[PDB]
């Protein structure tokens, strides 16, 4: 029906120059306009301004005139944020969603969102490490096994505890940034009929480095 | 520019029950007020607009209500996925201003955490350096303090901790605790303990290891 899906997170290191996308479906790019929202972590939502399909013409917000440039391929039906000179505090999250009425007052419809980490720091891919219990029956009749995924960067990681299939008791924590890469793990519990008996697997992909990874829990114990 | 305020920034409510959010406009703004619900880590959705028009397809469950500088939106039978941050936003007048969100925690009974430590890979143990993770899973209320013990001595350092925001499911938060030693630091020990204090229990919730068969 509406679905705005937009361009996947962006590194880049300060200073530089990034257009993120947004590609509009289900209704007629023209009649609504594009509204484009910054939601930075410890602070909330911010309207950045709003741009007419129709005439083409961007409206900004106080906070925003100056870097941030709204443009449109009106013939695909995309809006693109490009942001110039990204100054640190860049660093956020960029949200387009369409503005229903003129002017942009009530978005309804939003999309996904753009995460952009400005940032100085390289590539570092992931150590994917398979952590078998020193047995510590977890739980009557159960076990909890794990798999630390240590430094990378930036962020995203994929973790499955085989491939989608171990669903249900899955619990991927949050990652955290020890000044320049991040550490995320996960834990799955499972009955003690299930391991050392089927092969659960961390299935693990940092896609910024071309990385895919299935470390096997192994039974060592 | 409209100021938009909100107060409290956090809330709990039980299930089945009420919760009514408060926003607030510093100048008449003719209930030109709209409710968005950004649901842990997706997009905002347009609830409410005009402070009480439901948008397409939101459960008459959510009421909204003001006038002046004054609103508020109730939810009623709260499920245990309405845990989610609440925003108001102003539609009046430019710029459209938002208010900080109203995170609403859903209270649920205790629970105590499935503590579990787990000794270095092999793998990381040749690469030269040693993590020990502790997950502790599954505990209500999030008020959870762990402490690492090597070999008796505390160890305030060397940790990092990150908890799972609260569970949508079954209303609970879980928390991985990493110690992560040199190789050396590690290999010139022994008794390694992960212990956790939480409202469930007195005493503590203590897990420790070393290496042996089973």
């Amino acid at each position: 029906q509406i679905q705005l899906v937009q361009s996947g997170p962006e590194l880049k290191k300060p200073g530089e120059t990034v257009k993120i996308s947004c590609k509009a479906s289900g209704y007629t790019f023209t009649n609504y306009g594009m509204n484009w929202v910054k939601q930075a972590p410890g602070k909330g939502l911010e309207w950045m301004g709003w741009i007419n399909t129709n005439t083409g013409e961007p409206t900004y917000g106080e906070e925003f005139k100056g870097r941030f440039a709204f443009s449109l391929e009106t013939s695909a039906s995309t809006a693109n944020l490009q942001i110039n000179n990204l100054k640190n505090e860049d660093k956020a999250t960029f949200f387009c969603a369409r503005g229903e009425d003129n002017f942009g007052s009530l978005s309804d419809y939003w999309g996904q969102g753009t995460t952009l980490t400005v940032s100085s720091a390289k590539t570092t891919a992931p150590s994917v490490y398979p952590l078998a219990p020193v047995c510590g029956d977890t739980t009557g009749s159960s076990v909890t096994l794990g798999c630390l995924v240590k430094g990378y960067f930036p962020e995203p990681v994929t973790l499955t505890w085989n491939s989608g299939s171990l669903s249900s008791g899955v619990h991927t924590f949050p990652a955290v940034l020890q000044s320049d890469l991040y550490t995320l793990s996960s834990s799955v519990t499972v009955t003690s009929s299930t391991w050392p008996s089927q092969s659960i697997t961390c299935n693990v992909a940092h896609p910024a480095s071309s990385t895919k990874v299935d470390k096997k829990i192994e039974p060592r114990g | 520019d409209i100021v938009m305020t909100q107060s409290p920034k956090f809330m709990s409510t039980s299930v089945g029950d009420r919760v009514t959010i408060t926003c607030k406009a510093s100048q008449d703004v003719s209930t030109a007020v709209v409710w968005y619900q950004q649901k842990p880590g997706q997009s905002p959705k347009l609830l409410i607009y005009w402070a009480s028009t439901r948008h397409i397809g939101v459960p008459d469950r959510f009421a909204g209500s003001g006038s002046g500088t004054d609103y508020t939106l109730t939810i009623s039978s709260v499920q245990a996925e309405d845990l989610a941050l609440y925003y108001c936003q102003q539609h009046y007048s430019p710029p459209w201003t938002f208010g900080g969100g109203t995170k609403l925690e859903i209270k649920r009974a205790d629970a105590a955490p499935t503590v579990s430590i787990f000794p270095p890979s092999s793998e990381q143990l040749t690469s030269g350096g040693a993590s020990v993770v502790c997950f502790l899973n599954n505990f209500y209320p999030k008020d959870i303090n762990v402490k690492w013990k090597i070999d008796g001595s505390e160890r305030q350092n060397g940790v990092l901790n990150s908890w799972t925001d609260q569970d949508s499911k079954d209303s609970t938060y879980s928390m991985s605790s990493t110690l992560t030693l040199t190789k050396d630091e590690y290999e010139r020990h022994n008794s390694y303990t992960c212990e956790a204090t939480h409202k469930t229990s007195t005493s503590p919730i203590v897990k420790s290891f070393n290496r042996n068969e089973c």
